[PDB]
């Protein structure tokens, strides 16, 4: 709805200091997002609203669309989702700005 | 919503014994890596404790002598050592989807020797008195098995009406029971008599416990 | 981590209620927070979840339109509003911070939909008879006649807790009677004083009741 969908890119490697969070992370992040929708920068006012934004669309489309194949995401699996997305989100926001 | 069929609805276990609590679901809430079953303990007039979390993780400062294990529809709440402190409502949740919804819970209770009850009688306070109303207490702590009966007898004569009882759940420290019971009369009524009786009657003793004041 | 709630509430039929959650001790935004009620059959209703990161909201659709969650990030607080109350909406109302688990859970909240009027409790002590019997000595403390729950009955202001037993409030003709029994050894009273303190919030009173001998 006016908004483009990034090139994937890696997901970051999360460390959250407990090795339940950090084996499950492991073990599960490619359920997770590893492409972002975005708008272009011009429409936001600096660049913790382009990552609310980018993080709140992703992570709703994200869940519509695997939910219709089956997928059952918990809160864990949310929380870790906001977590990594808006690492991945951040950097699309850095991406756009080497377009200069 | 997914059912958890949870049993048994109470539970009865000797200090040192083994108590186990069973969860069934109405539909798997686990993969092959991890189950999403979560129990909790409540106490009175406290919140539920979480104990263990994806089914068999213990909270940290939750003792060992807890553990949970299982997968797919079956889950176990199992306490090993059992202790008095253990005394309590245990509740099974899955952690699917929502709703978390909750199993219908387990009463647990200790077994311990039998107690005879701690009986205290009360005559009103001059307070009560000087408003008009005057209620008679009776205390019976400390007792085991939980069945106990109270009679009150004024000048002898049984008397039921005016009589509230209240009971405890049993005692985190020694698992015990314990009762009160207050008999409330008139200012006026109270004074046309004089001896005021509560009989406690009770496994431990073969005869009545009886404790009695004279208002004179 | 803390999750501390607003005070118990009256409240007449058909009017409105908002009970707060302040949290702190941890990341707000990081947590979802549920709300569960628990009624007088012990059962465990809910209520609804939010997520305080975007504010989206999941609730217990049979409910309808009786409840409002919402988070004010600034003081790390959550809301629920309830609307239309009935006398079934009596309870005890918890907030619980939440990731597939609820690990930290607020005090709870009691609220009475009720008409019936306020009433403070009196407050009576329970001295014993003038014989002295001597393995130790109990004592206690009277308090009859008050809506709604709850009342807060402690010994000495707290610092007599072993050897207490306080017992369920009774219900009867619309009004709330409650006892707790303190025992002690014969040696510490009436040498000592011993004090039943009890507050009723709804009517905001406070009384002290020192248990003297005879």
């Amino acid at each position: 709805g006016g908004y483009m969908l990034g090139s994937a890119m890696s997901r970051p490697m999360i460390h959250f200091g407990n090795d339940w969070e950090d084996r499950y992370y492991r073990e599960n992040m490619y359920r997770y997002p590893n492409q972002v929708y975005y708008r272009p920068v011009d429409q936001y006012s600096n660049q913790n609203n382009f990552v609310h934004d980018c993080v709140n669309i992703t992570i709703k489309q994200h869940t519509v669309t695997t939910t219709t194949k089956g997928e059952n995401f918990t809160e864990t699996d949310v929380k870790m989702m906001e977590r990594v997305v808006e690492q991945m989100c951040v950097t699309q926001y850095q991406k756009e700005s080497q377009a200069y | 919503d997914i059912v958890m069929t949870q049993s048994p609805a109470v539970l009865a276990t000797s200090n040192g014994e083994r108590a186990t609590i069973t969860c069934k679901a109405s539909m798997s809430v686990s993969t092959s890596t991890y189950s999403y079953m979560d129990w909790y303990q409540q106490k009175p007039g406290q919140p539920p404790k979480l104990l263990i979390k994806k089914a068999s993780n213990n909270e940290t400062g939750v003792p060992a002598r807890f553990s949970g294990s299982g997968t797919k529809k079956d889950f176990t709440l199992t306490i090993h050592p059992v202790q008095q402190e253990d005394v309590s409502t245990y509740y099974c949740q899955h952690s699917w989807q929502t709703p978390l919804t909750f199993g219908a819970g387990t009463v647990l209770e200790l077994k311990r020797a039998d107690a005879a009850p701690t009986v205290s009688i009360f005559p009103p306070s001059s307070e009560q008195l000087t408003s008009g109303g005057a209620s008679v207490v009776c205390f019976l702590n400390n007792f085991y098995p939980k069945d106990i009966n109270v009679k009150w007898k004024i000048d002898g004569s049984e008397r039921q009406n005016g009589v509230l009882n209240s009971e405890t759940d049993q005692d985190s420290k020694d698992s015990t029971y314990s009762m009160s019971s207050t008999l409330t009369l008139t200012k006026d009524e109270y004074e046309r008599h004089n001896s005021y009786t509560c009989e406690a009657t009770h496994k431990t003793s073969t005869s009545p416990i009886v404790k009695s004041f004279n208002r004179a | 981590v803390k999750l501390q709630e607003s005070g118990p509430q009256l409240v007449r039929p058909g009017s409105s209620v908002k009970i707060s959650c302040k949290a702190s001790g941890y990341s707000f935004t990081g947590y979802f927070m549920h709300w569960v009620r628990q009624t007088r059959v012990k059962s465990l209703e809910w209520i609804g979840r939010i997520n305080p990161y975007n504010g989206n909201t999941n609730y217990n659709k049979i409910f309808k339109k009786k409840a409002t969650l919402t988070v004010d990030k600034s003081s790390s607080t959550a809301y629920m509003q309830l609307n239309s109350l009935t006398s079934d909406d009596s309870a005890v109302y918890f907030c619980a911070r939440s990731q597939d688990a609820w690990d930290y859970w607020g005090q709870g909240v009691t609220i009475t939909v009720s008409s019936a009027k306020t009433t403070p409790p009196s407050v009576y002590p329970l001295a014993p008879s003038a014989a002295a019997a001597n393995s130790m000595v109990t004592l206690g403390c009277l308090v009859k006649g008050y809506f709604p729950e709850p009342v807060t009955v402690t010994w000495n202001s707290g610092s007599l807790s072993g050897g207490v037993h306080t017992f369920p409030a009774v219900l009867q003709s619309d009004l709330y009677t409650l006892s707790s029994s303190v025992t002690v050894p014969s040696s510490t009273w009436p040498s000592e004083t011993i004090t039943c303190n009890v507050a009723h919030p709804a009517s905001s009173t406070k009384v002290d009741k020192k248990i003297v001998p005879r």
